[PDB]
């Protein structure tokens, strides 16, 4: 398996599977999961209400020192309750390392804003408000960022069109750039894709 | 206390943005796929999918294309379970319709009964 | 092999020519309808039959790489010439 | 239990004796991956794609064929079995013909994906490749034998399904080919599901030929209406348009098969369409008008009727929402004249209690019964996967057929009783020998088609057959949760018509004749303007001008069952739904949102607004309308018969013949497969 | 060496083939060989027959072989080419 | 292509052309398929 | 059926915090007319912000309402700064968009919408 | 003006229909024979409530309640509602 397969990195695996244990261990009141990908990733799945301790933790603890907040995201998973989940992701300069913290909300529950960790986060969550709808809460201005100003709905949620609901063109009538219900002259072609066949046994869920 | 007792349905219609001729006249259908009957494979009908119901595709004077005025025509969500198909439809105010799971049920195979001695399950040829 | 519709419309080599009530013909009013004269169906048909002297042909259109994937015709039926389903030249065993 | 533990993977399962490996391997979700096993046909075990190593055993075993030893690790996942797999993938593909571009199996095809999925990514077959020659068996089935891989599903379709027998492998080894030997012509009625189950493009379909592709294809499920066995299917359309008709599986019903007609007869609905309002002018000619002067021009007649100057016939592919809705607005004239083209015989019980005009046992319920009684039907075209059903337990069950009608081809042997309905009689008093069969069975089955109530005496047929299900059903050793009476509708829209209270036939228009008529989407001729009085306003509804367009004074465009979501209720009983595929075309509406807008105009308007108002009031007048994918049991079979004792009606000395002897008047029964020309060249295919 | 049929006017369904009565009782013979319900086991030997008859296997002998069975006509056609004792062309 | 000339082809064009948008030669988009759904015509002769 | 608040502990400081929105628009709504330099009147603007709060007058959720004030907070935020322009503001005045059939009839009429 | 026709819904199997059933299996025969061009359009599915419909003239449809009726309360119904004619 040498020339076409990316090589594992076991030393890398080890290591952040120790800091892991080391992280779930040290804050068990709101680490739920702690698992590493095997192209050496670690993930830390934390309760929501520890999204300040668990992070201040990360940036200030000597072991860790996570100084940097790389990105911070979130994925709409419409088959969960909770069917937003936020990702942090954060570097480590001093050990060279990047840890990802997930956690999760619905429509309704507010997230502790970690502005007050890092303020780089100031934009994201922003971004996760537009996109999303996700509200955080003790954000210094909590707004839109990206959507126009009177757009109504969250585009990156799955159930959100790609599409929207409405589009903009210039009417000479009202001399005015006017917002109506789109129309497409050609509709986006939908491709059902995805072979019948299972391509990764690996990842096979059990059946009912 | 830091928690709050909410016994109402939940309902988020008024905050997703979705303008209400696409909330009340639309019929969400939950169904796990049939499989293509072309292909011998499973895999797509794994999973429950909610999909709308197609409205006027007409066409572009222009060159022919298919225009639509429906912007949930190609919206198709995947859930992994029946229950939290019908909880996102309710949740989103859609009125909704669910087929059952059609599995297929199980076959008595034997290869010998190819070559009974005085059923009529043998085979004329192979 | 172009033709011509009554309407004066040329009818191209899918056979489309919008019909005399039809008011999408304003579009080429002033202007012209672009048409490619040389009609594939017809140019295909002016390309002798290869005699082959073997049972099963290959055929990739010609320019090795630069024709199309290389498929295997079989020439039993005498009555019907055998049809590359990529270029459409066609064979015939020579017995 | 007497389940033995096997194992996949090393996770346990219980598993019957007698499964296979591939089963015990599907029981944990584990897709074996295969060419010729198909669950439906008979194991073959020559493809050898499903090898699996059993650990401990130093062979690999075909999974589709070998039974499961207990104890047996199957290890579908390890190097030798991914080894087998790329082996035999590599052989599938070292003659198999580049033609992926140009192939229409592209993007659904088995070979293709698992290729990808099980096979290596190149080759190593360095030599030149077979070529076949193709076949002809039809203007169905595009033969394209180079791309054959040899598995058989073909012949074992055919001979074990289709009951045929006319496939088949010649020659040997590599020059092995599958055809027919002769230049014949393989036209079943379920000759296209050898393009469904063929797992290559060696076989695909020649009205659907080249024109789409799979990815692009959105999938609408969806409901046949071409007979009343009300098959699953898919309408896969593609920018708005109909590309091809696929089934659906559904266990009960179609198990995973279609008829021929199902599957081809949609390019007539794209052709001889309804699409705008017609009035006739003052020349009497139809001429192109809007929905407001032809819904006005309906409805100012409508004002001047009342009571029997109203009649209504509804016609073959109607929907239970259009028939409610047409039934409300008669009602609203106080007019109880809404006949169907289908006779039925109201003696007795009539369509009161639901179980004497059904299929009482079910589709399934063939598969329990030991003796059929088939009086005169010919369902290997009436109902051809009811035919199939009961093929299938002809094959594998010992089921005894008996058949009282005109010698028909079934696709399996069956006992002729003869064609004369006194034998209905003969059995019935214990006088003929299949009496004692009748009574020594344990699940009798008595199938009445509904085409033989056609008759004049069709009162006395079904008095006839009933007396023998209630001779058998009330003395033998019949349980009592086994039904004996059934009857087989061949109309998509009888059963929802009579559990609506319809009156079945048309004998209450000649009997006293309107002066307005309404037909939706009678095309069957049953009533012409001989009938009615010297200037009846005749308004046809529908999708299609074909017998009562020509005659009508105002056309109503109408929805098709692709066109329209529509309760449809199969001979069965089972209410079922289409979904819109796509849109009724020009100015053609939903049937029910035309008779509702002709309401308004008329100053009656119903009570509904939206389809799931229809379905309530669909609800009230009988509540398992909308009820789907359920089969609702009907009781009172004894009080339908001591009804049916009440008039003595006499048997006709006609012999039993259904409608329909050959497969040359399958293909033609209603509006849109006389529209098809594909029907057209399969009808021309087989007179020949 | 093709394994279709075509028909030419020396090979073809009108292609005038009968056994001999004395071939008939070999036939009968060939048939009493095998249990009841098996009938389709005289298929190799009567066809074989036919070809002793004839000296070879026009497309009628494959017709009669297939009537005098009872078995379908492309199971005497899978068998006419598997084998390659069948003489197909004289 | 004085030292090197083109491959001849019978389809490829003798006379080339300059860009022609807004003269009477430009290009005009059109559907080049045919009609899809054919109406039902109704009987020429009268119905009584 | 314990869930987390957004700012109202119940229905009665969320029907507070929607009547100082409404106040705080209904202020509004003057100067919107005069710096954006509108074609509508006060009074007609106003009519647009009670349409607006009565539309959402059904909810019963304090969560639901909350982010609705949170909302409307945000496209109050952004009327008096100006970073919408007036073609943000007249968007609420669906001007340009036809009148939609409302009856059966004309919907039979104009298409195959319910 | 009069009665059109009849609508009887009732279960299969739930006890609340039990007595409608006993309407059936007894006295349904004479009723048809008693009225033999009205339709009593039996209907029975599977969790339904029991219920008599009755069409009138022009469209009038009344509705009565069949739920833990007994025979002869079905019985009385029935013939409140052939009697009634209204
Ligand atoms: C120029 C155009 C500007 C447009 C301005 C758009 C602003 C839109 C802001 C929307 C904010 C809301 O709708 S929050 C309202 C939701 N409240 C509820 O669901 C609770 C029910 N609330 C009510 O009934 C309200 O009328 C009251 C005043 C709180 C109570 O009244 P009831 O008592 O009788
Ligand atoms: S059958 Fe499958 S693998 Fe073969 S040419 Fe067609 S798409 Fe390709
Ligand atoms: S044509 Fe298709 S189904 Fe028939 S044997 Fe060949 S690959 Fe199998
Ligand atoms: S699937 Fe078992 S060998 Fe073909
Ligand atoms: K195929
Ligand atoms: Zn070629």
């Amino acid at each position: 398996t040498r020339p076409t397969v990316r090589p594992r990195n076991d030393v890398a695996h080890k290591q952040l599977s120790a800091f892991g244990e080391y992280v779930a261990e040290i804050l068990p009141k709101y680490v739920q999961q702690v698992q590493v990908s095997c192209f050496s990733e670690l993930e830390i799945c934390i309760h929501p209400d520890g999204v300040i301790p668990v992070l201040t933790f990360l940036r200030d603890h000597s072991n860790a020192q996570f100084k940097s907040l790389a990105d911070l995201t979130a994925v709409d998973i419409p088959t969960r309750q909770n069917r937003f989940e936020i990702v942090y992701n954060l570097l480590s300069l001093r050990f060279n390392s990047r840890i990802r913290v997930k956690t999760y909300t619905d429509e309704l529950t507010p997230v502790e804003s970690s502005v007050s960790v890092y303020k780089a986060a100031n934009w994201y969550e922003r971004e996760i408000w537009d996109m999303f709808g996700v509200f955080f809460a003790n954000h210094p201005d909590l707004r839109r960022i990206l959507t126009d100003y009177g757009f109504e709905g969250h585009p990156f949620r799955k159930d959100f069109p790609l599409s929207g609901y409405v589009e903009l063109r210039y009417d000479d009538e009202v001399k005015r750039v006017v917002a109506e219900p789109v129309e497409l002259a050609q509709e986006f072609r939908k491709f059902d894709l995805n072979s019948p066949w299972e391509a990764f046994p690996a990842y096979r869920q059990p059946p009912e | 206390t830091q928690l709050i007792t909410v016994d109402e349905k939940l309902d988020i219609t008024t905050l997703t943005g979705v303008p209400e001729e696409h909330i009340k006249t639309r019929k969400a259908r939950i169904f796990v796929p049939a499989r293509n009957n072309m292909q011998s494979g499973v895999n797509n009908t794994k999973k429950w999918k909610m999909e709308f119901d197609t409205r006027e595709r007409w066409e572009n004077p222009l060159m022919g294309w298919a225009s639509t005025a429906d912007p949930l025509s190609n919206l198709v969500l995947t859930f992994s379970t029946k229950e939290d198909a019908i909880a996102f439809a309710e949740k989103n105010g859609w009125s909704y319709d669910v087929e059952e799971r059609k599995v297929p049920k199980p076959k008595s195979k034997s290869y010998g009964a190819n070559f009974s001695w005085n059923k009529r399950t043998r085979v004329s040829t192979k | 092999g172009v033709r011509t519709s009554p309407t004066g419309e040329k009818v191209t080599h899918t056979g489309q020519v919008y019909d005399d009530e039809d008011y999408r013909r304003v579009r080429f009013v002033g202007r012209q309808k672009e048409v490619n004269e040389n009609f594939a169906i017809d140019l295909i048909a002016e390309q002798p039959v290869s005699q082959v002297g073997s049972r099963v042909i290959s055929c990739d259109g010609g320019g090795g790489a630069l024709g199309h994937p290389r498929v295997y015709i079989n020439l039993d039926k005498e009555t019907k010439t055998g049809t590359c389903g990529y270029c459409g030249l066609q064979f015939r065993q020579q017995h | 239990s007497n389940l033995i533990e096997v194992f996949v993977d090393g996770q346990s399962v219980m598993v019957e004796p007698g499964t296979t490996v591939l089963q015990a391997c599907e029981k944990v979700g584990m897709q074996i991956p295969r060419f010729c096993y198909h669950e439906r046909l008979s194991v073959a075990g020559n493809c050898r794609m499903c090898l699996v190593e059993i650990e401990k055993a130093p062979k690999v075993v075909a999974a589709c064929a070998m039974p499961v030893m207990k104890g047996w690790n199957i290890l579908t996942n390890s190097e030798k079995t991914k080894k087998a797999r790329e082996g035999v993938m590599e052989f599938l593909l070292a003659n198999h013909p580049l033609d992926c571009p140009i192939c229409d199996q592209g993007g659904e095809c088995d070979l293709q994906d698992q290729s990808m999925m099980f096979g290596s990514d190149r080759s190593r077959f360095l030599e030149g490749k077979r070529a076949v020659e193709d076949k002809n068996i039809g203007p169905l089935v595009k033969t394209i034998m180079t791309r054959c891989i040899q598995c058989t599903r073909c012949i074992r379709f055919a001979s074990e399904i289709a009951g045929v027998d006319d496939l088949g492998t010649t020659g040997r080894g590599n020059d092995m080919q599958v055809g027919t030997y002769i230049e014949k012509m393989f036209m079943s009625e379920l000759s296209g599901n050898i393009i469904d189950i063929c797992p290559v493009g060696a076989l695909t379909s020649k009205p659907y030929a080249f024109t789409a592709r799979p990815w692009e294809t959105r999938k609408t499920e969806s409901i046949d209406v071409m007979d009343a066995v009300g098959s699953n299917i898919v309408v896969s359309t593609r920018t708005g348009e109909v590309m091809r008709i696929l089934p659906r599986m559904h266990e009960d019903i179609n198990e995973e098969w279609i008829s021929d007609k199902t599957r081809f007869a949609y390019d007539g609905l794209k052709r001889q369409r309804l699409t705008e309002p017609m009035v006739r002018n003052e020349k009497g000619l139809l001429t192109h008008t809007t929905w407001e002067d032809a819904l006005s021009r309906v409805a100012g007649m409508l004002q001047s009727c009342q009571g029997n100057d109203v009649a209504a016939i509804a016609g073959g592919l109607v929907d239970a929402e259009a028939l409610i809705a047409l039934k409300d607005l008669l009602n609203r004239v106080d007019s109880d004249t809404l006949c169907t083209e289908e006779v039925f015989p109201t003696a007795g019980a009539g369509t009161d209690l639901r179980s004497n005009y059904l299929l009482n046992t079910t589709i399934a319920g063939v598969e329990e019964a030991d003796v059929v009684l088939l009086v005169g039907t010919n369902p290997r075209f009436e109902a051809p996967l009811f035919n199939a059903r009961i093929r299938k337990s002809w094959l594998h069950n010992d089921l005894k057929v008996a058949l009282i009608g005109s010698p028909v081809d079934l696709t399996y042997r069956y006992d002729h009783l003869g064609d004369s309905p006194k034998i209905l009689q003969d059995i019935a008093s214990g006088s003929h020998p299949f009496s004692q069969v009748l009574q020594e069975a344990k699940k009798p089955m008595v199938v009445l088609g509904s085409s033989a109530l056609q008759r004049n005496d069709g009162a006395a047929i079904l008095a006839a057959v009933s007396n023998i299900a209630q001779k058998i059903r009330t003395s033998s050793g019949v349980t009592g949760d086994w039904k004996v009476m059934n009857i087989l509708h061949r109309i998509a829209s009888q059963v929802a018509a009579l559990d609506l209270g319809y009156k079945p036939g048309v004998e209450a228009i000649r009997k006293n004749p309107p002066k307005m008529l309404f037909l939706l989407g009678a095309d069957g001729g049953c009533v012409t303007r001989q009938d009615l009085p010297k200037d009846c306003f005749i308004v046809y509804q529908g999708h299609h001008g074909d017998v009562g367009a020509p005659i009508a004074d105002v056309i109503l465009p109408g929805a098709a069952y692709t066109e329209k979501s529509a309760t449809y209720v199969n001979t069965e009983g089972r209410a079922q739904q289409t979904k819109v595929a796509v849109m009724p075309p020009g100015l053609a509406r939903e049937d029910w949102k035309i008779i509702r807008a002709l309401s308004e105009i008329a100053g009656m308007t119903l009570p509904y607004d939206t389809l799931d108002q229809v379905r309530n009031r669909l609800e009230e007048v009988s509540p398992n309308l909308v009820r789907y994918d359920d089969v609702e049991g009907a009781n009172y079979f004894q009080q339908a018969s001591e009804l049916s004792k009440l008039v003595n009606q006499q048997l006709l000395a006609d012999p039993l013949v259904p409608p329909q002897l050959t497969i040359k008047d399958f293909y033609m029964t209603d509006s849109i497969s006389r529209a098809s020309q594909t029907m057209a060249k399969c009808v021309k295919a087989v007179t020949e | 060496a093709l394994f279709v049929h075509r028909d030419t006017p020396k090979n073809n369904p009108e292609t005038p083939f009968d056994f001999t009565p004395e071939n008939y009782k070999r036939i009968e013979a060939i048939v009493k060989n095998y249990p009841e319900g098996h009938k389709a086991a005289a298929v190799l030997p009567v066809l074989d027959l036919a070809q002793r008859q004839n000296g070879w296997l026009p497309i009628s002998a494959m017709n009669k072989v297939a009537e005098i069975l009872q078995v379908p006509p492309m199971r005497v056609y899978e068998v006419a080419t598997f084998y390659t004792m069948y003489n197909r062309k004289p | 292509p004085t030292v090197k000339p083109p491959t001849a082809r019978k389809f490829i064009w003798t006379n080339h052309k300059f860009n022609l948008s807004g003269t009477p030669q430009q290009y005009v988009p059109y559907s080049t398929t045919r009609k899809k759904i054919q109406e039902w015509v109704p009987p020429s002769t009268p119905y009584k | 059926t314990s869930v987390k608040p957004i700012f109202s502990r119940d229905m009665n400081e969320a029907k507070r915090r929607v009547r100082e929105l409404y106040r705080a628009w209904y202020r509004e709504v003057p100067n919107t007319v005069h710096l954006f330099q509108l074609d509508i009147s006060v009074k007609q603007g106003r009519d647009k912000v009670r349409e607006m709060f009565k539309k959402n007058a059904h909810v019963t959720d304090p969560r639901v309402v909350d982010l609705l004030v949170i909302k409307g907070k945000m496209e109050l935020e952004e009327t008096i700064n100006v970073w919408k322009q007036r073609t943000h503001v007249m968007r609420f005045f669906h001007e340009t968009e036809a009148p939609r059939p409302k009856d059966f009839l004309s919907k039979f009429y104009v298409g195959h919408d319910p | 003006l009069g009665l059109r026709e009849i609508r009887i819904h009732l279960c299969q199997r739930s006890p609340g229909s039990q007595g409608v059933r006993d309407f059936i299996e007894k006295r349904y025969v004479e009723l048809k024979k008693a009225n033999p061009d009205l339709p009593i359009l039996i209907r029975e599915c599977s969790d339904v409530q029991p219920k008599l419909w009755a069409r009138y003239a022009f469209g009038q449809e009344k509705n009565v309640s069949l739920n833990n009726f007994s025979a002869d309360q079905v019985t009385r119904a029935l013939e409140n509602v052939l009697s009634s004619k209204a």
